[PDB]
RNA sequence: CUCUAAGCACAACCUGCGGGAACCCGUACCGCAAACCGACACAGGUGGGCGGGUGCAAGAGCACUCAGGCGCGCGGGAGAA
RNA sequence: GAAUGCCGGCAUGAGUAACGAUAAAGAGGGUGAGAAUCCCUCUCGCCGUAAGCCCAAGGGUUCCUACGCAAUGGUCGUCAGCGUAGGGUUAGGCGGGACCUAAGGUGAAGCCGAAAGGCGUAGCCGAAGGGCAGCCGGUUAAUAUUCCGGCCCUUCCCGCAG
RNA sequence: AGCCGGUAGCGGGCGUGGAUCCCUGGAUGUCCGAAUGGGGGAACCCGGCCGGCGGGAACGCCGGUCACCGCGCGCGCGGGGGGAACCUGGGGAACUGAAACAUCUCAGUACCCAGAGGAGAGGAAAGAGAAAUCGACUCCCUGAGUAGCGGCGAGCGAAAGGGGACCAGCCUAAACCGUCCGGCUUGUCCGGGCGGGGUCGUGGGGCCCUCGGACCGAAUCCCCAGCCUAGCCGAAGCUGUUGGGAAGCAGCGCCAGAGAGGGUGAAAGCCCCGUAGGCGAAAGGUGGGGGGAUAGGUGAGGGUACCCGAGUACCCCGUGGUUCGUGGAGCCAUGGGGGAAUCUGGGCGGACCACCGCCUAAGGCUAAGUACUCCGGGUGACCGAUAGCGCACCAGUAC
């Protein structure tokens, strides 16, 4: 059963992601097939805020090897969400 | 299928072959993949360990090395002898191991 | 050069044989074959148009089975073919074959 | 999760209604999302919790689907 | 843009004001080249745009030079044929 | 033991040819186990309708940072398009799709052919051609007409008015 | 009684209240692919209708549904694609041999295409061929390198009969009778459905007259035995000695319906796994064995001369198949032309004629005995890493 909790996978942990917290921007790893409208709904029922902007981008997986075996990490998709002014996601805030 | 093995963890056995032939101990652990058992205080090896946390002095530690399961013989708790293992069906329908000499149970 | 819609006659592979000499039964040494080649023999297919139940139906048939077309039309006098398309007439007509 | 707990979860779920099973499934999925957030920032030492909850959601969906098929 | 036909004319279309809605894929980096085609970090090949100044009649030519970029991924001596 | 046999290994030529444009280098300081070859500085030389800057194809992480120096780099190497790890690509207005057709392809009708198949009306597909609403500046180690700032604009929905 | 795959580690868990694991059934099953809502450069984009979700009208997501062709009457049933060899049909080479080459050969082979299936094809005499004989078909041995064919060269090459495997025969069209529907050339009418009747060569059937009037039994269905997909029980040895290690050597014993084999620190019937011998299925698959049911089948005389598969038989022209290459050239098949009859009819016995015999064309189906090996098991005077499959290993991979 598809829900809002299957759309949002994990937070993005990086200096660039932490920089957007002050402006109300939050970066998540999301399901690769999720759309902007789909993502905006999912964040609203998972964290109880108002979302006014969603930016998305595809993150191709890096080629990596372990000894003799060549392969690839899975493809990913991250989304930057902008909440309504004054609103906060306290789960992400504090890190 | 399954690795048929005549001994189990927690029973007293006799080491009937090898360097420690004639010793008696308890089966600490059973390794069906290696078809091996571990017997308390039997087959001690010296292993080099590096200096690190939880090994501050380094040096050597002692550990039991596994024995091939055919080298051990279970000891009957009734007649106290090493013996082969028989199967006995109980009136309650369960199957249990019994000593091939006196018929006593082996748990 | 295709099939006959009534009898199923279709082209067949035949050999063209070229011979020389005088036949043995006429005092000769016998016939000799200078060449054999593959060729096709076709049915004598012709278009036959008939008027059935207010519609015109076209049949591709071998000349030897042209009278079979009119035999089919007569036997269709006992069928209900009112308002059907020409294609529907043809299928009903050939179910009588 | 112990074997006894699994039997309890299946026994309770079969007594529910399809409306209730969907609501319980959604709450479990939300709980799993919070575990993924905890595991991402390295604050979940008991990583076995993630597998336990995932199999629970599978059990509830299996029971829900049985009720849909009558 | 305009003309009307089915239809509809409590609809419909157009203008103004207010509030809302706006999806998917691409986006790094090389790109006259050590990252493209030539088995090579290969004097070869690769479409389009910008491409300053002075002088030489003109010019995208030639000489020097701006911005910018390079001294070409083995060196050091000797000073025979 | 021979087939200019087949597979593999190792010799000879030989420390020999060569090290890939004759645009060119010198010095001081630093780093480091180790420096002609890495970093900084001063001097010198070369390109400048290019050997500078920007699109498209093609390529596919080669991008940035940290740590490395076995192999790779025609020498060296502390350096690196190399090895490991982490990070990095943000669009209603840019390009393409939810628009249009070109050659060509495909193809309810229809026609042909032993089979496989060939043709073909309407239609559909097909672009670097037609159509369609964004400019300037700031910011990151790494993205920006995409983020931010200022000033502009487009389509769709609903309500009210005309 | 351990376990969380190969696969250890960091970090955490489960299990005699029965885990991991094995077998059977079910659930879930993104996207592509016959691919099938539409498009497309496979795995990617874009829709219609119905229901739901978000504040949901715009926007997005979720569930259901929407290709085309055939048949039966908008609905229902079916088709499409794939499969290592084997099978049938439609097409169909050349090198080569003839010590050149064209008929011939290679060969109806290779290959292409279509279709069928666990097999396929064939199959119930218009047969065989000389014995007044046989009795569907297929397969094996033989007949036989015979009879023959052949630039009578190179070469090619039957059949009947005998010995075996297996065993099985049926349904229709037509006469005649009924019923529904259509026709107008309006009824003893014709035509099209369906039911009855009928199925044969010692000719059979229809119709009329007479005497007549329970046995057989499926290739279809039902039930069961057995078998397949996990498994279980299973006899008997100790001590010493050399040695890193005993199973070797020694001393004394034991089992055997079990002395196949493989492990265990070297060389073990009795240490371990097994072996001989026995046992075992809730569930699905099969069931060619057994039993039962049912469909179905069932005699003679006399008259009548109604019926007995049509552009067919048959003749001629052009060809193919058979051992048959135009030959005295039948037989089977048929592209073209001409073109019958219904038992007093027709076909065949190698041109043809006569006699004497055999058979019943122009509708269909049919187990078993046979072929093959992608897959599972067993077994080798088979290989043992340049061998054996191209691949013992992360191979149809790197390149
Ligand atoms: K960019
Ligand atoms: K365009
Ligand atoms: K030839
Ligand atoms: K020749
Ligand atoms: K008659
Ligand atoms: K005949
Ligand atoms: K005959
Ligand atoms: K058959
Ligand atoms: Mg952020
Ligand atoms: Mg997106
Ligand atoms: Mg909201
Ligand atoms: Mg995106
Ligand atoms: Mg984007
Ligand atoms: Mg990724
Ligand atoms: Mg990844
Ligand atoms: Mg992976
Ligand atoms: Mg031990
Ligand atoms: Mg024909
Ligand atoms: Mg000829
Ligand atoms: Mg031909
Ligand atoms: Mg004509
Ligand atoms: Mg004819
Ligand atoms: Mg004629
Ligand atoms: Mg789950
Ligand atoms: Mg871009
Ligand atoms: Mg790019
Ligand atoms: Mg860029
Ligand atoms: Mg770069
Ligand atoms: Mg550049
Ligand atoms: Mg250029
Ligand atoms: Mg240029
Ligand atoms: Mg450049
Ligand atoms: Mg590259
Ligand atoms: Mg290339
Ligand atoms: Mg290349
Ligand atoms: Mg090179
Ligand atoms: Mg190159
Ligand atoms: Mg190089
Ligand atoms: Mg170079
Ligand atoms: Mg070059
Ligand atoms: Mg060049
Ligand atoms: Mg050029
Ligand atoms: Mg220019
Ligand atoms: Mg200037
Ligand atoms: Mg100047
Ligand atoms: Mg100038
Ligand atoms: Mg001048
Ligand atoms: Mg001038
Ligand atoms: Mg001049
Ligand atoms: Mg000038
Ligand atoms: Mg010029
Ligand atoms: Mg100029
Ligand atoms: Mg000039
Ligand atoms: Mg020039
Ligand atoms: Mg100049
Ligand atoms: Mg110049
Ligand atoms: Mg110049
Ligand atoms: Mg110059
Ligand atoms: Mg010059
Ligand atoms: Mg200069
Ligand atoms: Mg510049
Ligand atoms: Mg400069
Ligand atoms: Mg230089
Ligand atoms: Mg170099
Ligand atoms: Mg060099
Ligand atoms: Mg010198
Ligand atoms: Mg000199
Ligand atoms: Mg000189
Ligand atoms: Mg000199
Ligand atoms: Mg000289
Ligand atoms: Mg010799
Ligand atoms: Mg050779
Ligand atoms: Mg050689
Ligand atoms: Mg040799
Ligand atoms: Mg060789
Ligand atoms: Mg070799
Ligand atoms: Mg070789
Ligand atoms: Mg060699
Ligand atoms: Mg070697
Ligand atoms: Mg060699
Ligand atoms: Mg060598
Ligand atoms: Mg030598
Ligand atoms: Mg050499
Ligand atoms: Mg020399
Ligand atoms: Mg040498
Ligand atoms: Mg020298
Ligand atoms: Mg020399
Ligand atoms: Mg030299
Ligand atoms: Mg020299
Ligand atoms: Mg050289
Ligand atoms: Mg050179
Ligand atoms: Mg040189
Ligand atoms: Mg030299
Ligand atoms: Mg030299
Ligand atoms: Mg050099
Ligand atoms: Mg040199
Ligand atoms: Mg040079
Ligand atoms: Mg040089
Ligand atoms: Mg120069
Ligand atoms: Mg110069
Ligand atoms: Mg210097
Ligand atoms: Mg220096
Ligand atoms: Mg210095
Ligand atoms: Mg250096
Ligand atoms: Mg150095
Ligand atoms: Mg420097
Ligand atoms: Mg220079
Ligand atoms: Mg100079
Ligand atoms: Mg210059
Ligand atoms: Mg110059
Ligand atoms: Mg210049
Ligand atoms: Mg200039
Ligand atoms: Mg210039
Ligand atoms: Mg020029
Ligand atoms: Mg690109
Ligand atoms: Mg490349
Ligand atoms: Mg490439
Ligand atoms: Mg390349
Ligand atoms: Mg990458
Ligand atoms: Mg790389
Ligand atoms: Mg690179
Ligand atoms: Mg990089
Ligand atoms: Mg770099
Ligand atoms: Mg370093
Ligand atoms: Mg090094
Ligand atoms: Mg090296
Ligand atoms: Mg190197
Ligand atoms: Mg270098
Ligand atoms: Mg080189
Ligand atoms: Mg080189
Ligand atoms: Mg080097
Ligand atoms: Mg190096
Ligand atoms: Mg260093
Ligand atoms: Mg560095
Ligand atoms: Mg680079
Ligand atoms: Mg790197
Ligand atoms: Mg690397
Ligand atoms: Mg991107
Ligand atoms: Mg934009
Ligand atoms: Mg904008
Ligand atoms: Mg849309
Ligand atoms: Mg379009
Ligand atoms: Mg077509
Ligand atoms: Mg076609
Ligand atoms: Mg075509
Ligand atoms: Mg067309
Ligand atoms: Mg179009
Ligand atoms: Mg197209
Ligand atoms: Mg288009
Ligand atoms: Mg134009
Ligand atoms: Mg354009
Ligand atoms: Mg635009
Ligand atoms: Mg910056
Ligand atoms: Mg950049
Ligand atoms: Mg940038
Ligand atoms: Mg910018
Ligand atoms: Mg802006
Ligand atoms: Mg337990
Ligand atoms: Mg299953
Ligand atoms: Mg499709
Ligand atoms: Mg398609
Ligand atoms: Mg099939
Ligand atoms: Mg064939
Ligand atoms: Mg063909
Ligand atoms: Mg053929
Ligand atoms: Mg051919
Ligand atoms: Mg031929
Ligand atoms: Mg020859
Ligand atoms: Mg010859
Ligand atoms: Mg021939
Ligand atoms: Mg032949
Ligand atoms: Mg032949
Ligand atoms: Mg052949
Ligand atoms: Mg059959
Ligand atoms: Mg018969
Ligand atoms: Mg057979
Ligand atoms: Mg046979
Ligand atoms: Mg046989
Ligand atoms: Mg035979
Ligand atoms: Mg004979
Ligand atoms: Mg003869
Ligand atoms: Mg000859
Ligand atoms: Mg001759
Ligand atoms: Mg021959
Ligand atoms: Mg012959
Ligand atoms: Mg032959
Ligand atoms: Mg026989
Ligand atoms: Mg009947
Ligand atoms: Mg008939
Ligand atoms: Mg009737
Ligand atoms: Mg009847
Ligand atoms: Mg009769
Ligand atoms: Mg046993
Ligand atoms: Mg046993
Ligand atoms: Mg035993
Ligand atoms: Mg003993
Ligand atoms: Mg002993
Ligand atoms: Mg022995
Ligand atoms: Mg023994
Ligand atoms: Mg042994
Ligand atoms: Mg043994
Ligand atoms: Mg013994
Ligand atoms: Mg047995
Ligand atoms: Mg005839
Ligand atoms: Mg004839
Ligand atoms: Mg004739
Ligand atoms: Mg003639
Ligand atoms: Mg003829
Ligand atoms: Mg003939
Ligand atoms: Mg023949
Ligand atoms: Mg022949
Ligand atoms: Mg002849
Ligand atoms: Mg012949
Ligand atoms: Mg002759
Ligand atoms: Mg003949
Ligand atoms: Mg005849
Ligand atoms: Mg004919
Ligand atoms: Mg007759
Ligand atoms: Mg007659
Ligand atoms: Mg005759
Ligand atoms: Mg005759
Ligand atoms: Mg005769
Ligand atoms: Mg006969
Ligand atoms: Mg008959
Ligand atoms: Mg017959
Ligand atoms: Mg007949
Ligand atoms: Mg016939
Ligand atoms: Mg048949
Ligand atoms: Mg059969
Ligand atoms: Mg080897
Ligand atoms: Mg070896
Ligand atoms: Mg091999
Ligand atoms: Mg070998
Ligand atoms: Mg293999
Ligand atoms: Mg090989
Ligand atoms: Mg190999
Ligand atoms: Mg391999
Ligand atoms: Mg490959
Ligand atoms: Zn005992």
């Amino acid at each position: 059963m598809k829900t809002a909790y299957d759309v949002i996978l994990a937070p993005v942990l990086s200096e660039k992601a932490y920089a957007g917290f002050a402006e109300g921007k939050y970066t998540f790893w999301v399901h690769p097939k999720a759309t902007k409208t789909e993502i905006k709904n999912a964040v609203e029922t998972a964290f109880k805020v108002k979302v006014v902007k969603v930016n998305t981008l595809h993150v191709r997986g890096k080629k990596k090897r372990l000894g003799r075996y060549l392969g690839k990490r899975p493809d990913r998709k991250k989304a930057i969400v902008q909440v309504a002014p004054g609103q906060k996601i306290e789960a992400l805030e504090g890190l | 299928m399954r690795v048929k093995m005549h001994v189990k963890k927690g029973d007293t056995v006799l080491v009937a072959s090898g360097k420690y032939k004639g010793r008696v101990g308890k089966v600490k652990e059973v390794l069906p993949k290696k078809y091996a058992v571990i017997v308390e205080g039997v087959n001690i090896v010296k292993k080099a360990v590096r200096v690190s946390p939880k090994y501050p002095q380094g040096g050597f530690i002692e550990k039991e090395a596994p024995l091939h399961a055919s080298k051990v013989r279970p000891i009957c708790p009734a007649c106290g002898k090493p013996t082969r293992v028989r199967k006995k069906f109980l009136e309650n329908g369960k199957k249990i191991r019994v000593c091939a000499k006196c018929g006593g149970a082996l748990d | 050069s295709k099939v006959c819609e009534i009898s199923g006659k279709r082209p067949i592979v035949a050999n063209s044989i070229q011979r020389r000499g005088k036949a043995k039964r006429e005092g000769g040494v016998g016939k000799k074959t200078t060449g054999i080649s593959k060729r096709r023999q076709y049915p004598n297919l012709q278009k036959v148009r008939v008027r059935v139940a207010g519609q015109e139906i076209t049949f591709r048939v071998a000349a030897s089975h042209i009278p079979k077309v009119y035999e089919l039309v007569e036997r269709a006098k006992g069928l209900k073919l009112e308002g059907l398309s020409p294609k529907e007439i043809k299928k009903e007509l050939l179910k009588l074959l | 999760m112990k074997l006894s707990e699994v039997r309890k979860q299946l026994e309770e779920a079969r007594k529910l209604s399809p409306v209730e099973l969907e609501k319980l499934v959604r709450e479990k999925k939300r709980e799993l999302m919070e575990l993924r957030f905890q595991a991402s920032i390295g604050q979940l030492s008991q990583n076995h919790k993630i597998r336990d909850l995932k199999r629970q959601i599978a059990r509830l969906l299996t029971v829900l689907n049985e009720k849909r098929r009558q």
